[PDB]
RNA sequence: UUUUGUAUAAUGGGUCAGCGACUUAUAUUCUGUAGCAAGGUUAACCGAAUAGGGGAGCCGAAGGGAAACCGAGUCUUAACU
RNA sequence: GUUUAUUAAAAACACAGCACUGUGCAAACACGAAAGUGGACGUAUACGGUGUGACGCCUGCCCGGUGCCGGGAGGUUAAU
RNA sequence: UGAACUCGCUGUGAAGAUGCAGUGUACCCGCGGCAAGACGGAAAGACCCCGUGAACCUUUACUAUAGCUUGACACUGAACA
RNA sequence: CUUUAAUGUUUGAUGUUCUAACGUUGACCCGUAAUCCGGGUUGCGGACAGUGUCUGGUGGGUAGUUUGACUGGGGCGGUCUCCUCCUAAAGAGUAACGGAGGAGCACGAAGGUUGGCUAAUCCUGGUCGGACAUCAGGAGGUUAGUGCAAUGGCAUAAGCCAGCUUGACUGCGAGCGUGACGGCGCGAGCAGGUGCGAAAGCAGGUCAUAGUGAUCCGGUGGUUCUGAAUGGAAGGGCCAUC
């Protein structure tokens, strides 16, 4: 049978030109009114998956 | 955390709105600071609401 | 009841003099000011030397205190 | 929705580019409903599309190769 | 064999003969090799049939963005030195 | 008298007696998806459950808590 | 029952040596006895701990459920106050 | 409208009577030499009881499971995240159920800027007043102070006072430190629009280091981004936030 790729990895990375994943910060859900404006702004833009886990992330969902 | 949270709505038409924290008791006033409103990018007066 | 500590820091110097350093480099971490941002160098609100132009860091002694500067030569 | 590259865009039937027999032509997919045409480059006989969009580099692209563009 | 460590008084075996443990299917990634090459390849099925048909489909040459959409640019932003 | 057949036969279990409690008979209760049986071809001097354990002298105080029985103003409270 | 051409002592040693070091003693091989040793034989310790093991039992542990009980609707109607 | 009273209406709780549903493990007859069962006749109950669906309560009667780790065996006790110093062997880091302490906040000001000022502890004099209040002079030179434990810093003051204020602002951010990662920290500079100052300039919270909780599932506001025939909406997405 053909792999099952993990439906919640997929909910959460993309594949990119180059084969890496971006993915979004796990801070900018909720209890933010304590949070520095600074801190916020730059968890908004999206970031790319380190190396370390880049092994785990293709191996969860590998068809993206 | 006695100290509570609040939001500062701008008094111009856009929905913006700052949040911020203070005690009730103490200064149970209302907070009229002027602050940056992106939406319309001027220096307007917010009112504190719930 | 003892047992319980922080993690810690890294605090120190993080470049060292003679060393060629890009601008925005930070070349101190220090919790009060042992050294005293000179030409070139910015503090920082956490006390933090960094600094403001590429150049080489170097130490040296100023003011009346005999307190430890820091500047960049831009060489 | 597909995009059409500019290279395979004379490869559909003679020198004319139609929504239809696109998916005779097997370059999009029976079920693709939209299309737009991108630069590939290596485009030389002039060509006409219909109901296609050709946002900057194939337009100047086709035009001067002798095409024309309209809806 | 297991252990930092065993002649160990730690474990296992009375001996011989025979049998006894990394396999298979289907997917995906990498390496080697062969074919073709901006193209590559067919599945089911048809077939006096390992041939030849069948190009539905899949992968690749274009990406960016949540998306509309845009496009060798794109997103972010009112707008980017 | 009974019991751990196969390391314990006892102070354990049972016991006659005593008390409490349930049950009006299509009884309570038990076995059964149900029918139907047991209780009983009995029906309160009977039957089930529970505790105590011949007999003699006795069995004191406490109803807050947890149960059980009875009451009902008010509050709360599902489906609809 | 790994194989043995299977001594004592002191020491060393995975820490209690027939097997190592040093030293002492001892012709080869049976039979009848004793039971100190071969951490002797029998039983993958019942003790203790571990396993995000199991099984039974308990309760004002959690979530459920048989049973018991309340009401609504249905089977279920007709006349009076 | 406040305040009343006939007839008709929707009716519902309650009570009484009746029987034709239903009950009868009452009697008699028949099928039938039958204590079953069915039918008939009659009596007694009777819209109750009983059963089905829905629902509240009760429910170890029964069932499925849970009941942490560290640990100088285990249990008991204590600890589990974060901050300060020491251990730590002059970069960083560095363990122990090693030795000492704190934090789960606070503040629209205690923040920003401008202007100004400079303590502790002692000596001499002086109504109450005295060791220790306030006043004047001197010595002293940070032994003070710094919203909170500790360390480090701070006279340009980061310490104290006052004026005017909201830069505790939005979009970015070269380049660095720090961690396995998630992540966390520093940051000149650019754009827009502000505050203080004559001006150069300073301001993206607080002298710094604790004051914190990932994701999921949801709530509130904004935005035609999407919205499964189309036009809308619901629901998602994005931004803000709980």
């Amino acid at each position: 049978p053909k792999i099952k790729t993990v439906r919640g990895a997929a909910k959460r990375f993309k594949k990119t030109g180059k084969g890496g994943f971006k993915h979004k910060h796990a801070n900018l859900r909720h209890i933010l009114t304590k949070k520095a404006t600074k801190r916020k702004r730059h968890l908004r833009p999206k970031a790319m998956v380190s190396k370390g886990d880049l092994g785990l992330v293709i191996a969860c969902l590998p068809y993206a | 955390g006695i100290r509570e949270k609040i939001k500062l709505v701008s008094s111009a038409g856009t929905g913006h709105f700052y949040t911020t924290t203070k005690n009730k008791r103490t200064k149970p006033e209302k907070l009229e600071l002027k602050k940056f409103d992106p939406v319309v990018r001027q220096h307007v007066i917010y009112k504190e609401a719930k | 009841r003892n047992g319980r500590d922080s993690e810690a820091k890294r605090l120190g110097v993080k470049r060292f003099g003679g060393e060629s350093v890009l601008a925005g480099s930070i070349i101190v971490r220090q919790r009060g000011t042992k050294f005293h941002a000179g030409a070139n160098v910015g503090c920082g609100r956490d006390h933090t030397l960094f600094a403001k132009a590429d150049g080489k860091v170097k130490f040296e002694v100023k003011g009346p205190k005999n307190r430890k500067f820091i500047s960049i030569e831009a060489e | 929705t597909a995009e059409i590259r500019l290279s395979d865009l004379a490869k559909v039937e003679g020198g004319v580019v139609d929504l239809n027999t696109l998916k005779a032509a097997n370059i999009i997919g029976i079920q693709i409903e939209f299309a737009k045409v991108i630069l590939a480059g290596e485009v030389t006989t002039p060509v006409t599309v219909r109901g296609l969009r050709v946002t900057k580099g194939a337009r100047a692209a086709i035009e001067a190769a002798g095409g024309k563009i309209e809806e």
